[PDB]
């Protein structure tokens, strides 16, 4: 917007962290699954 | 020091009984005086063995703390505390950087110390096992009276008494004996009881009957003797010292480790000081000049590599534990793969160590029995009525019995009370005719004449199990020729017939052939006594010939031997196909040694000794060109008068070598001879007479079930199930781990470049620091760890058992070709991918690449809270630093992303991924966990403080993707060239 | 030689020359495409400069400006940087209707010169006289520090509204058009005096938004002179200058995030 362009200097680092941690966890689980296919 | 002990012993068995007493101030009848014995005790010292001085574990741990990488990491750790000290004095720095980084680095050294300490293990209790062979007490005659004393109180000169069941307390001169037999397997590896008597019977004291040795035991009878040697001075006490004293030495794998440590340490100190001066010339304060150096150290040293090696070794040892192959020393996991020569004991190693029936001669025909443990062969005969007649004599004319409670275990494995030949016959009949006890119940023995030294035969009279007869049957066995002189008829295919010169000659032929096979041959015959001349109550006199022992019916011959283990012939061939030379080294007699050599394939068909040529051509052995003989059989008595140079010529000039009737020191000498030629040697054995050889071997392998305690103490590896096929597996595993270590090392080293280059450009370019010191440790200690380990699970790219053993002088674990690829090619591509993401982060925040050159001065200036970017905006100190640390984070993640491709390319040295596939589940696990770790380290809240890791925007993750892909393509194209032309260019330049 | 023969030494050179040449050519290619995705007038991200920093002229050794009044070369270090900044706000530097403009001598509202486009020439910036900075060689005794708000493209600094309570409660509250700056230390052993545009202790909103170096060169950002004529002497005084606003925030880590950290000591 014009004088109300506050969103330009903002970033949702909170969501990014939530998503990043979700991904890291799921990649960790997936890895266990493939490894445990025989121990 | 031990050169004296490598020599054959000198003795006094040639002296008379009386003469021997003068030498030791002793009485043959009364024995020593209580006072004289105590005097000699203080004089000579105790009848005991002293363990050699060991190196304390303290010094062993700390010796690892100073090996190249640890030295550089120490210089870094201290240089951290240096810069910290210089700070705490000058400008009060409330930070924790240099202090904490110095603590972290010192911990890395200590923990890395534990890993190398675990790898360099030496579990040795040789002298302890020997000490277990000295009895607690001994029986001596002192002041004309026998008393039990502490065996350590035994001295040279006293009168000792032994009987069946006790250990020889010391080396004795036999002066009196009654039916005494002894088990000399300690000195020979052969357990057949040897008679002991006062009479001298051989110039060689290790063969004479009037000497009994410490480390052996009396098996039966009784004997008295004069002690000639005590403690360390006994024949086997010296073997003990020799074995326990032998310098261990460095393994092939250990030598390789130290070698690349020098290389990497070299480049580290090079670039280290090369840029330390390069910085001072650029006008950098010593305050900074050291900070850069610390970074250089951390970049160059692969912090997690030595521990990777250890884990890869451990994991390989775990797989072998699961095939009944125990590894006592982690490094011995690889030595077997580098082995070019095997020196093998015969008895209990190549062989089962059990007299077993091998052949039978009946119906004018040679039949072969199955000698294998698990009986993997086939039948020979069942139909012939002759067989049942021979079978009956083998069961009936036999005094051997199975021990109680064995019905659970297989026939051939069960313990038997009796001599070896009777046990063999027992197990033979029990196997192919069912319960022998049944045959001995159906035919009650009424009278017998046990085998006599003079008779050379054993006879028995039984009540024929037949109801229509129920009469008296005579059976006998003995020396083949003696049995022949007592026969008139031969049971041919059922019906008897006169013994014509024809069948008599066929007998001699059969007899000579079986004997030529190194087999012990016995004759078997029976005689159905006439009914009218022998009533149902007729008494037979065993003392005086009350019955005919002539004109009997010859039934057949039976031959026996201590046979090879089932898997042994095939394992020997497999070792030989892998280009490993196999030598036999045995305490056993030459005829037996040679026969098993041919049986297992040590001596291949057609190959001759000089003696074979001479007999065939009917010419003198001196007339034979010795170069025409590729095979040789060396008796220990001849070995004794040969110099090592002459032993070296024997080793060089023959492909098929048998060393027979060797002493324990002689086995050591043969091993050393092989090593002297530059060969990596394995020893396989099971007896205490293998202990020195096992110790000296680059790798000693002991048998687990049949092995003596001493042998297993001297070994690096134990075959817990006595499965000789495990050697073949071991060499295969050893070769595979050697290749996979290269892959894992290249992988680990490759990521050093993207950690070095940022520090260099930081100096030469004056740009903001692309990657931090902490960030490097997150890679080498964090992300790269599981992937690097996973390479240990790689399958072979080709048939590794088809290639020759590596040349330890030329074929190195880390060579110039590895460095060229890891440092010069792939690592260089990784460095760029790192920098790219760095320029991306900065440029998208307002600092375009052009304006970055020569800005670090203002960038690092803590007091300038208004640096102008390319767009004209002003940044505080902490604001721009957040972007900088975000650059460290994405550079870090870029390494991870480019290591994805590197992990896949390091999978194979030659083959394509499209050929080898992706069947390594640990590797895939590594990829997922590596990425999970990196994401966690970036996105987890609080990690921006502890590690200076900042959250990355999604687009950031993809910066290095095009570089990750170029790596995959590049290496795939390169290896395509290797395969397409075995010529050499790409091969001799980059082929690891 | 060391490794190989001359023929081999050559081939290994011909390879690495072509190899590294290609790699350099590829690296440059990826840099090209990166630049191609970026604007010339505005950076892709601005969340890392977001809350504006407040920086001053006196180059602090360590957020500190200690000196002796009874000594000449004791403050000549801080006067060097003070001069460096103010030397830019010269009238001879601001000449003609291009590219400067005379703007309200009193704090006014924002000025939009269109978009971040080159569809116009150099966007005309408001003039600023260093003569608006009353009282301030500089203050040889009791310094005359000069404040500054960090430039951010397209940033509209918004003052706080007088809805509730305020630190400098309602005094000279030019609510609509001034971004205030109140310095503080309890520990009240000083004498705060502020100088600026229109005589206000803030930043005139008529200098915003900043259009960037590419679209606005020679642009001048508003200054706020602060004088501490403290009646005290020979002691470290921790003085913090804070700016207030809707788009202004602070951090415990970044001690320059919309605030000062000055340790004055007139040890004379
Ligand atoms: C910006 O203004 C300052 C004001 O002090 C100028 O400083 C002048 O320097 C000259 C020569 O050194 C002196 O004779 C004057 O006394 C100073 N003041 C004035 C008001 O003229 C400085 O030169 C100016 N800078 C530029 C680039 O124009
Ligand atoms: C950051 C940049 C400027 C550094 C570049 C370093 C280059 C020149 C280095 C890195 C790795 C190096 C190579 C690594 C391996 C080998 C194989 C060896 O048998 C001869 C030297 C040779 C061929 C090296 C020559 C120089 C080399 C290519
Ligand atoms: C600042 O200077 C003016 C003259 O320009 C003078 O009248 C005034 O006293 C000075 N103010 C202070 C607080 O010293
Ligand atoms: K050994
Ligand atoms: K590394
Ligand atoms: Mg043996
Ligand atoms: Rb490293």
């Amino acid at each position: 917007e014009g004088p109300d362009n506050d969103e330009r200097f903002t970033y949702d680092y909170y969501r990014l962290r939530v998503v990043g941690l979700i991904v890291a966890a799921v990649l960790c689980v997936i890895g266990i699954i493939i490894l445990l296919a025989g121990k | 020091l031990d050169e004296l002990k490598k020599e054959v012993s000198m003795d006094d068995h040639k002296l008379s009984l009386d003469e021997l007493h003068n030498k030791y101030g002793t009485d043959l009848t009364r024995g020593l005086t209580n006072a004289r014995a105590k005097e000699i005790l203080a004089r000579d010292g105790p009848n005991s063995l002293t363990p050699p001085p060991t190196t304390p574990e303290w010094i062993k741990f700390c010796r690892q703390l100073f090996g190249g990488f640890s030295i550089l990491l120490w210089i870094g750790a201290i240089l951290c505390f240096l810069a910290y000290g210089i700070q705490a004095a000058t400008e009060d720095e409330p930070a924790n950087d240099n202090l904490y980084l110095g603590v972290v680095l010192s911990t890395v050294v200590i923990v890395t110390g534990c890993f190398s300490y675990y790898q360099e293990a030496k579990s040795s209790r040789i002298m302890d096992s020997f000490k277990n062979m000295v009895p607690q007490q001994a029986l001596v005659i002192r002041d004309g009276e026998k008393s039990t004393i502490n065996a350590e109180f035994v001295v040279a000169g006293d009168l000792v008494e032994v009987k069946g069941g006790d250990r020889i307390p010391a080396d004795l001169r036999i002066i009196s004996a009654h039916g005494c037999k002894v088990d000399n397997s300690s000195l020979t590896g052969e357990s057949e009881p040897q008679t002991r008597s006062p009479e001298f019977s051989s110039e060689n004291p290790l063969e004479t009957r009037n000497i009994a040795f410490f480390s052996t035991n009396c098996v039966e009878g009784t004997a008295r003797g004069v002690v000639v040697y005590t403690g360390d001075r006994t024949v086997m006490g010296r073997i003990a010292t020799l074995a326990s004293g032998l310098e261990v030495g460095r393994t092939p794998i250990a030598i390789e480790i130290e070698h690349f440590i020098h290389i990497i340490t070299g480049v580290a100190v090079f670039l280290g000081v090369s840029f330390f001066i390069l910085s001072l010339i650029l006008g950098y304060s010593w305050l900074e000049a050291v900070i850069f150096l610390i970074g250089i150290i951390v970049a160059n040293v692969p912090e997690g590599l030595l521990a990777t090696v250890t884990v890869c070794l451990t994991l390989t040892a775990k797989r072998m534990a699961r095939k009944n192959c125990l590894v006592k020393n982690l490094e011995a996991v690889e030595t077997l793969g580098s082995t070019s020569t095997i020196c093998s004991d015969k008895t209990g190693t190549l062989t089962q160590n059990r007299m077993t029936v091998a052949h039978m001669w009946f119906d004018n025909q040679i039949h072969e029995a199955d000698t294998t443990e698990n009986q993997s062969g086939a039948a020979f005969d069942k139909t012939s009525a002759t067989w049942s007649a021979l079978s009956r004599i083998a069961a009936l004319c036999n005094r051997a019995v199975f021990q109680a409670g064995q019905d659970n275990v297989p026939i051939l494995k069960r313990s038997v009370a009796g001599d070896a030949s009777e046990s063999a016959l027992l197990k033979c009949i029990e196997l192919c005719c069912g319960s022998v006890q049944g045959m001995r119940d159906r035919n009650p023995k009424i009278v017998e004449i046990p085998f006599n030294s003079t008779n050379k035969y054993q006879l028995s009279i039984h009540e024929n199990e037949k109801s229509s007869e129920s009469r008296y049957l005579l059976v006998m066995k003995g020396a083949p020729e003696r049995i022949l002189d007592r026969c008139s008829t031969i049971l041919l295919n059922g019906a008897e017939e006169p013994l014509k010169e024809d069948m008599k000659e066929a007998f001699q032929n059969a007899y000579l052939e079986l004997g030529g096979l190194g087999e012990r041959v016995l004759g078997f015959c029976h005689f159905a006594l006439p009914e009218d001349k022998y009533n149902e109550g007729y008494p037979f006199d065993a003392d005086e010939p009350n019955f005919p022992t002539t004109d009997l019916c010859f039934v057949g011959l039976m031959a026996m031997i201590d046979p090879p283990r089932a898997a042994v012939p095939d394992a020997v061939g497999k070792c030989r196909s892998a280009g490993i030379k196999v030598i036999m080294v045995t305490g056993d007699h030459p005829i037996t040694a040679k026969a098993i050599a041919k049986g297992v394939g040590i001596i291949s068909e057609g190959n001759e000794t000089i003696e074979d040529i001479a007999a065939r051509l009917n010419i003198p052995i001196g007339q034979v060109n010795p170069r025409d003989a590729k095979a040789c059989v060396v008796h220990g008595s001849d070995l004794k008068d040969l110099s090592t140079e002459v032993l070296d010529d024997i080793l060089h000039y023959h492909t098929e070598i048998v060393f027979a009737r060797t002493s324990p020191q002689q086995k050591l000498i043969i091993v050393e001879g092989c090593q002297r030629q530059g060969a990596i040697v394995a020893v396989t054995g099971d007896g205490v007479n293998d202990s020195p050889a096992l110790k000296k071997a680059d790798i000693g392998v002991a048998m687990g079930i049949s092995g003596s305690d001493v042998s297993k103490q001297a070994a690096d590896m134990i075959l817990l199930d006595d499965n000789f096929a495990s050697i073949v597996t071991g060499v295969e595993e050893g070769r595979l781990i050697f290749d996979n270590l290269k892959k894992s090392i290249a992988y680990t080293l490759t990521s050093n470049i993207p950690e070095i280059t940022p520090f260099l450009v930081f100096i030469i370019g004056n740009v903001p620091l692309p990657l931090g010191t902490v960030t490097i440790l997150c890679i080498d200690l964090g992300t790269d760890m599981v992937p690097a380990i996973s390479l240990a699970y790689e399958q072979a790219e080709s048939d590794i058992m088809k290639r020759q053993p590596r040349n330890p002088k030329t074929d190195k674990l880390v060579n110039e070709r590895l460095i060229s690829m890891a440092y010069g090619q792939i690592g260089m591509i990784q460095a760029l991918g790192g920098f790219f993401s760095y320029f991306v982060i900065l440029a998208e925040n307002g600092f375009l690449p052009m304006d970055l050159i020569g800005k670090r001065v203002r960038w690092d200036d803590r007091w300038i809270s208004d640096v102008e970017d390319s767009f004209g905006q002003q940044w505080t100190y902490e604001q721009r630093k957040i972007v900088e640390f975000t650059c460290h984070t994405s550079f870090f993640i870029s390494i991870v992303v480019v290591q994805w491709a590197d992990l896949i390319i390091c999978k194979t040295r030659r083959n394509s991924i499209f050929q080898q596939g992706m069947k390594n589940k640990i590797l895939i696990f590594g990829l997922f966990e590596e990425t999970a770790l990196a994401a966690f380290l970036s996105y987890c809240p609080g990690t921006d403080v502890a590690l200076r890791m900042y959250p990355l925007k999604p687009s950031w993750w993809f910066c290095a993707f095009p570089y990750s892909l170029i790596i995959f393509l590049y290496d795939e194209m390169r290896r395509f060239i290797i395969r397409r032309s075995p010529g050499g260019w790409v091969e001799q330049e980059t082929y690891y | 030689f060391l490794g190989r023969t001359g023929s081999s030494w050559f081939k290994i050179f011909l390879f690495y020359l072509i190899f590294y040449g290609c790699l350099a050519g590829i690296f440059i290619g990826t840099i090209q495409v990166l630049l191609l995705t970026l604007s010339d007038f505005e950076p892709k991200y601005q969340d890392r400069v977001a809350p504006p920093g407040l920086s001053h002229a006196p180059y602090a050794i360590k957020t500190e400006i200690s000196f002796s009044i009874s000594n000449p070369k004791s403050y000549e270090s801080f006067v060097k940087s003070m001069h460096k900044l103010m030397d830019l706000y010269n009238e001879s530097s601001q000449a003609g209707n291009s590219p400067f403009e005379d703007c309200s001598d009193t704090p006014a509202d924002y000025i939009k010169r269109g978009d971040l486009d080159d569809s116009q020439g150099q966007k005309k910036a408001c003039r600023f006289s260093r003569m608006w900075l009353k009282n301030c060689g500089y203050a040889e005794g009791k310094p005359c520090v000069v404040a500054k708000l960090n430039r951010i493209i397209g940033f509209y600094p918004k003052p706080l509204k007088n809805t509730t309570d305020l630190p400098e409660e309602l005094q000279a509250n030019y609510n609509q058009y001034v971004l205030p700056l109140r310095c503080a230390a309890r520990e009240k052993i000083g004498s705060i005096e502020y100088f600026g545009l229109g005589g206000y202790a803030g930043f005139p909103l008529q200098y915003y938004p900043y259009y960037g170096k590419r679209l606005q060169k020679k642009y001048l950002q508003p200054l706020l002179a602060i004088q501490f004529t403290n009646l005290t002497q020979n002691m470290e005084l921790r003085i913090e200058c804070k700016v207030y606003g809707e788009n202004i925030d602070y951090s415990e880590k970044d001690r320059f995030r919309g605030r000062f950290e000055v340790k004055i000591e007139v040890k004379s």
